[PDB]
């Protein structure tokens, strides 16, 4: 979760 | 009315029927599909509630093969025959495990 | 304007900006708004986008001690309700300067505090609120969320259960242990406080919070499963509510609960930050939800109201179910959960998602469900919110023809049978009942469960 | 009731208490319904009573825990609401 | 002088005789008499002080056959030999229990 | 009156309102008067209802600042004393207003501050005093009350039993915590500071506390049974009072004990109020009671200083023993016991109950019996007081020819029998002496104690 | 007694000591026991002796752990009451270790906790206590005392006059203030909160702080002379009280007031340490004193409370007038008066003085007369209490029909013409009417107020 | 107790 | 006053 | 005001 | 000074 | 010992 769909990415 | 009979339980997929070859590699296969790092945790019973659980190796990066994972639990029950096994399986996006499931109870 | 002119203005001159391009700072709002015949769209918009931010209904000569260019909230672009001709959609842009940093009280009160009484609307609707990345870091957040949650909880591969005991009031502080008790060695993760039950007569709060603790500790022992009960804090006042927080820690509860918006958003910021000091979870219930975001026309989406509760913080939060709930407002119900849970959501007008909303490293929180929910909706339940959820079935549990134990396990049965067939490929909506019969078949007390309740 | 049975239940068996009268002590709330047409008013009334006070979705054992007569939000009358037949005032003792 | 002779106690009645069946039926029909609802409660020997026993199924609300509720007791009896069992009436105009013992000591 | 007159006028003319009808809110006052010969009932009625409010000697201009028609005390009943003619009953009504919410102490100070110095009376008693709901509902009351004491001692069935150790002064720390173990271990739930004992030379207050847990503890594990022992908390100073409860708090002691009357009702309030925040059950002594309720036509009785004790804050409250007082004074100690631990107590002349009075919510407090009482006296006590109260038994356990803990045991059988014959529907009074004979057969200690002390 | 019998004992085997010379440690106290027919005094006299010590109803064997010879209260003399055959005196001596060391309190519970409940007795009477000098440096006594006090507030040469603010109860804050400024400015160095005035609705007591000290601060710079007011902190809890008395002395208020009985001990000692420890001088009020000290049979003796006054701390005692009291209670009434202000008061049984009592050093207290006095009462006050005195006009002052500036005039002119009548060797009481007449052909004031009441 | 016998029963 | 009439005159 | 229009008047 | 030259302007 | 040797004694 987290910090798979980031705005960077 | 039945009587509801008490027993410790084990978390996740305990309160359910124990789990025969063919369901728990289903969950390592989801597992492995969501791209999570499959490892093995062991504990004397005892210390089951215990937050840190004695490490098999290291956590099985990048491990594909679901048979792999099986020996791995396999060679960890041999060495440790009394201790309850825990299949993990770590999400690294999130930093948390993203499923957890005791796959052998102990002593 | 540099000279000061007395006398009232029209707000479209200063607050529609429809060449406005918000920068990433800005703090954005959609309001759906349901004019009264007359008026004009843009003049609406512009004269909620000057009352929720610097505007008066008169020119006052202060204006021209500060720069109302920089400070003002503008209106920037007007669009069409799908479907619906009375109403239309505002976007609004504020610059991050108008708002407290870490304050969803003063982000909110800004933009709900005045507006919505407006003789110019027939109707209000805040939609979303586009909270910038910067001003997200400034908020407390979370204490845990979900992975610190399972980590300290032990708890991995399946929705989390729960039970509210029933009734709802009238239960002496040891008849609330013994059903504590009861759920919890039965196979509940965790127990909870109703809204209601606070400090009453029949049960004061320290003699209700000892007899709970020793219920889950025994039950814990029992079952070689850590277990926990949501204890309810809320308080009179922000003393009451930490004198209570603080025994809860003292005596070794893991979890307690609040009432975010009855108790207010100052008393659950406060708490929240409370929890995170002292390692306690914080489960939110959303008492008063429906008075402020069943109304389509007029109130605030809870959309809204879920990223507040993110920001001002809790671990889980209370979401309704989506069985009971229209296909049309699935989808918006699947937004708000990935907007609880996703670190970030995009754009995305089918789910009512207006704006992407990047929520960087704040952890997620996780969704719960409850209601007149039973095994029979264990497959549904586990479809649509998946693991990081807590399903909480009170009636569900302590309406089970043989008593809290088995009821708990009827439920914990049911809902690892989903789970063993979910991870093996097959779609458990479909093969629901299938599912659940053959699971009843090792377990009398599903069963008998799925005897009780129908289909 | 004395004895637990499980199950759905109407609330107006309990929570609508049409002879009762309010005492000193009691709060007393208004609320206008506008209900959604085929639901009964009284059904209405006590629903809200039941919510709002010790009343679930379905029947709890720990009901008879406690004594659910003394304890129990009750809707105690109906009105029409003077010129809109669509709602009605329930007056609700707490 | 006779020396006092230190054992373990059982709450009410425990310095009395231990109690035979019209005993404990006596006590039973008076319970019920006063309108409580009696209950059976069964926990292991070493945890007799904890606030929380086992609940034996729920109580028997409205119970008004004293045979039902020892034929209760001897079925809780059966399920948990080792358990102390204990008896308690629900009063609920008090929320509180009208009376509770010790049927059977454990072990 | 509209203008300033100076000078002195009656009474009569303003405070005595036979027509007056008391409101809900208002406080009543019963005083039974025995006016000197020539003084006029109504006038002494009235006099009564000026000077404990707000009337003046001689008419005051100040008078006219305000409406005294609102805030003054009426009488409104005069009746007579049923088989005395030398004196009356005034009822007086005192508007709620007059008082300091949630203050026994200022109510208490109106009532009898300078009213009962009359030269007009021979004699002024003070039978009753109505305390509406609303200030019923202003008053913390006792911090737990039965119920939640019950629960919190895992006590049922059966009324508790103590045991106040003897000599009341002159033992040391040590010593005083044996006596305290023997009694415990034997089966009594309780023991108790004498009164007296505060902190004085030969055992003060904190090596008391110490040996005193200690003794507690060893016995509870011994026993299986929760136990307890009032620690006398009572000091020179509140600083001082509170000091010695927090230090029984930090012990773990459950219980302590404090002497309303002599220390007074300030620091009674304060205490009860500590206990319900810490979690300490308190048991008051009312020690001087007999200098103010003994004299039927001087003073206050104590069915008033029984509604004080429960506003004010305690758990348990001495009763004294009904089995020394005649069938005259039986049934209007009858009558304050029902005070104490009723919700509703309805009005009964033949009990003294002059008014309704209703607890509402107010927890109950025990009724503790205590004085030269042994186990031929348990039958009765067993009748009169029933279970929700604490028969205490100093002499009558330290005086067992064997010691302590066959002192304990004696009475605990004697009450467990009365309990049980009762509960099996024989009258305990009536076959008393055959009860006891037959327990007695089963337990050496209670035949010997009935061998001690006379039928 | 070495061995250990049990059974019933009695008393006078123990406590009867005819014999005994009591120490100069020893606390005596003179009860005058009004037995029932058929008991023996010395059995009566050695009952009383026990109860109230180490005395039990039945013989305990932790007697022996511990030297009763050394510690219990013995009675050692009986006499007869002069001209009441029905009566006699019992003398008991208590050694000085029973008691907690500065505790008004503890020894006031161990006299009268439960021998005045005896059915032994028709009425028990506690006339006098002999407080040792050993005892006596152990209290605190009068934070300031009267020669403090003068100095303090800078007045020499004359009783000070003081006045009740009435009506007693209804004013609002501002208008008690008007009062409190009128009567101040017109001559009286002090006014004063009626005794039921704490916080109530019409007037909450911060609001009465801030009045009253600005009517207080007005009137001082407008005569030239100091002026203060008793603002009363008796409060529902100790944590109340003292955040009164703190906000009195943040206020720069010089003196507050205290109800010691209704307040009690407890809270009135640790008020009387903290107005020593922070510069306020405490008026005592006893309200409630009627209910313990009027009946001459049962009860407790004035001049027993007062020595428990002076021991707690006050620096002035309301001590009633005694122009009312007949020539036989008047003796009595001036023997408490030494007692309050003397610091050796020899044996008196014609003034009610069982005992010798030594003060030491501790300081006197005013003494306060009060009632429905008015101008014509002040030769007869001057000649009675004499300088050391506050005489208190609430009536007198605020029923003068020209309002309280001129009352208060009319009552310092009085009393200023009395004291320079007395300093000039007139006989005040005699010639009173002429002293008073003399002075109202000055006084416009006076002479009215002498028209409005009776001489 | 308590409930049992209310003002309101 | 005070020390006039002290114990030991 | 306030004390004019009571409940009791 | 602070607001003329911000980022936005 | 204490008690034993007091003044009184």
């Amino acid at each position: 979760p987290r910090l798979d769909l980031i705005e960077q990415a | 009315m039945q009587d509801y009979k008490q027993s410790l339980k084990y978390e996740t997929f305990s309160y359910l029927p124990p789990m025969n070859a063919e369901r728990i590699r289903a969950q390592i296969k989801y597992a492995i599909a969501q791209g999570w790092s499959p490892g093995i945790e062991h504990v004397e019973v005892k210390n089951s509630m215990n937050q840190y659980w004695y490490m098999w190796k290291l956590p099985f990066f990048g491990e594909q093969n679901v048979d792999n994972v099986l020996a791995e639990i396999e060679a960890c029950r041999s060495a440790y025959p009394t201790h309850q096994v825990k299949l993990v399986a770590y999400d690294n996006y999130a930093q948390s495990l993203g499923l957890a499931f005791v796959v052998y109870r102990g002593n | 304007v540099k000279k000061y002119s007395a006398g009232v203005k029209e707000y479209r001159q200063t607050y529609w900006m429809p060449e406005y391009t918000p920068l990433d700072s800005d703090i954005l709002a959609c309001f759906k708004i349901t004019p009264q015949p007359g008026v004009d769209r843009e003049e609406a918009a512009a004269a909620v986008a000057a009352e929720s931010s610097t505007g008066t209904w008169t020119t006052v000569w202060t204006d021209l001690l500060t720069d109302m260019d920089y400070y003002k909230g503008r209106a920037y672009r007007i669009e069409d309700v799908p479907g619906d001709d009375a109403a239309f959609y505002a976007f609004i842009a504020y610059p991050i300067d108008l708002f407290e940093e870490g304050s969803v009280v003063n982000v909110f009160t800004s933009l709900v505090g005045n507006v919505f009484g407006f003789k110019a609307v027939r109707g209000l609707r805040l939609e979303d609120v586009r909270f910038p990345l910067a001003y997200v870091k400034t908020c407390g957040g979370p204490p845990h969320g979900i992975q610190v949650e399972r980590d300290k909880m032990n708890k991995y591969g399946r929705p989390l259960l729960g039970c509210t005991i029933k009734p709802k009031l009238g239960l002496s502080a040891k008849n609330y242990g013994r059903a504590v008790y009861e759920c919890l060695r039965g196979g509940l993760d965790f127990t909870k406080d109703d809204e209601n039950i606070n400090s009453q007569p029949f049960m004061r709060w320290r003699d209700r919070f000892l007899f709970v603790q020793d219920a889950t500790e025994t039950a814990e022992a029992q079952t070689g499963e850590r277990k926990g009960h949501y204890l309810n804090v809320t308080a009179p006042t922000p003393e009451e509510m930490y004198k209570r927080a603080e025994f809860a820690k003292e005596i070794g509860a893991p979890i307690i609960m609040h009432d975010y918006i009855t108790g207010g958003f100052t008393a659950n910021t406060g708490l929240a930050k409370w929890c995170q000091d002292n390692g306690v979870l914080l489960h939110i219930h959303r008492a008063m939800h429906a008075v402020i975001d069943r109304n389509p026309n007029h109130g605030i989406h809870f959309r809204v109201l879920t990223k507040i509760l993110r920001l001002s913080g809790g671990d889980h939060l209370h979401t309704g179910t989506v069985v009971g709930k229209l296909e049309g407002d699935r989808a918006s119900t699947l937004g708000w959960i990935d907007l609880l849970r996703e670190s970030f959501i995009p754009e995305d007008r089918s789910r009512g998602i207006f704006f992407d909303q990047d929520w960087g490293s704040m952890p997620g929180v996780f969704a719960v469900a409850s209601g007149g929910i039973h095994v029979w909706h264990m497959p549904a339940l586990v479809n649509i919110f998946g693991d990081d959820s807590v399903l909480q079935f009170g009636g569900g549990t302590l309406g089970h023809p043989w008593g809290n134990a088995a009821g708990a396990a009827a439920n914990r049965v049911a809902l690892e049978a989903c789970v063993e067939a979910r991870n093996q490929g097959r779609d458990i909506e479909k093969e629901g009942k299938e599912i659940l019969t053959a699971a009843a078949q090792h377990s009398p007390e599903l069963k008998i469960a799925m005897e009780t309740w129908k289909e």
